[PDB]
């Protein structure tokens, strides 16, 4: 999983 | 620079029947961060008081997005963990240690204070540590504004976890919020110093809360704590709010000025 900032 | 705002989830902090906690680092730099997720299927208002915060001793907000039905907060990653896991189940931890601890925590929470928000749910959970072991108050989905435009504001909520929480929430309609913090804060320094909660909940109806308004210190887990900071927790666990003692009084008490820790 991997998020944007 | 390009890919600077790409973050791999790579590890669970936390896990709750509200969300989760994952450990972020950044694709680029490597920097760590915890992201809050949350499915907003409350966050909103937390969100507002984090915007507000910025002390040492408090876990730091760095932003939110949203997409959609998820929104998600970057905050502070605590390395050390919670203080939870380093208090010794029916032993607590050495007195220099936990009064470090407790002179971190009163910081982070006069900091508090002073911008009118009260915490509500202190305990070593919500207390966690950095790489030097430095504390930072965590959590603010429980928090509130209790004073604004120099004008204090009265709570009624019930809120908080009992083994933590001031008799006045049990007892009273109405509740001043700095007292309660208080007491919480007080409970955490008596975990720290004896591995053990004194009870389930401070009501009359408590057996373990009746023997300690009967002052019977030869038992659990007041038996195991030091003269000192006895007498600093007899100032702090007292029944009546308006009695109890205030946060600028903790810091002239004997045992907070006691020279015990040795400097890393
Ligand atoms: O490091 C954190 N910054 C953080 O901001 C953070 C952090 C942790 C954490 C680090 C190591 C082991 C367990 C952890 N938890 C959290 C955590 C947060 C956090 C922020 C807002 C609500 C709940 C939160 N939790 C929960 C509580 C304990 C565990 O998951």
């Amino acid at each position: 999983a991997s998020v944007s900032a | 620079v390009p890919f600077v705002e790409d973050w791999d989830l790579v590890q669970t902090l936390g896990e709750g029947a509200y969300g989760e906690v994952q450990l972020a680092v950044n694709r680029v730099t490597e920097e760590a961060v915890a992201v809050k997720i949350v499915d907003m299927k409350n966050i909103k208002k937390e969100i507002c008081i984090n915007k507000m915060l910025n002390h040492e001793n408090v876990v730091k907000f760095y932003g939110h997005r949203r997409e959609g039905n998820i929104q998600y907060l970057f905050l502070e990653y605590c390395s050390g963990g919670e203080l939870f896991d380093r208090i010794e189940p029916d032993i607590g931890m050495p007195e220099p240690d936990a009064q470090r601890f407790f002179h971190q925590l009163m910081a982070g929470v006069v900091y508090l204070h002073g911008i009118g928000i009260t915490h509500r749910d202190i305990k070593p959970e919500n207390l966690l540590l950095d790489e030097r072991d430095n504390l930072k108050i965590s959590d603010f989905g429980l928090a509130t504004v209790f004073r604004y435009n120099n004008r204090e504001r009265l709570l009624n909520k019930m809120c908080g976890t009992l083994p933590y929480v001031a008799p006045e929430l049990l007892k009273r309609r109405e509740f001043h919020a700095e007292p309660v913090d208080v007491w919480s804060c007080g409970i955490v320094l008596t975990a720290m110093l004896a591995g053990e909660l004194p009870w389930d909940q401070p009501s009359d109806s408590c057996q373990e809360y009746s023997d300690w308004k009967e002052k019977k210190t030869y038992l659990n887990p007041w038996k195991k704590i030091d003269s000192a900071p006895l007498a600093l927790l007899h100032k702090i666990l007292v029944e009546n709010p308006s009695a109890r003692i205030t946060i600028p009084d903790i810091k002239k008490d004997r045992w907070y000025n006691k020279p015990l820790k040795k400097g890393a």
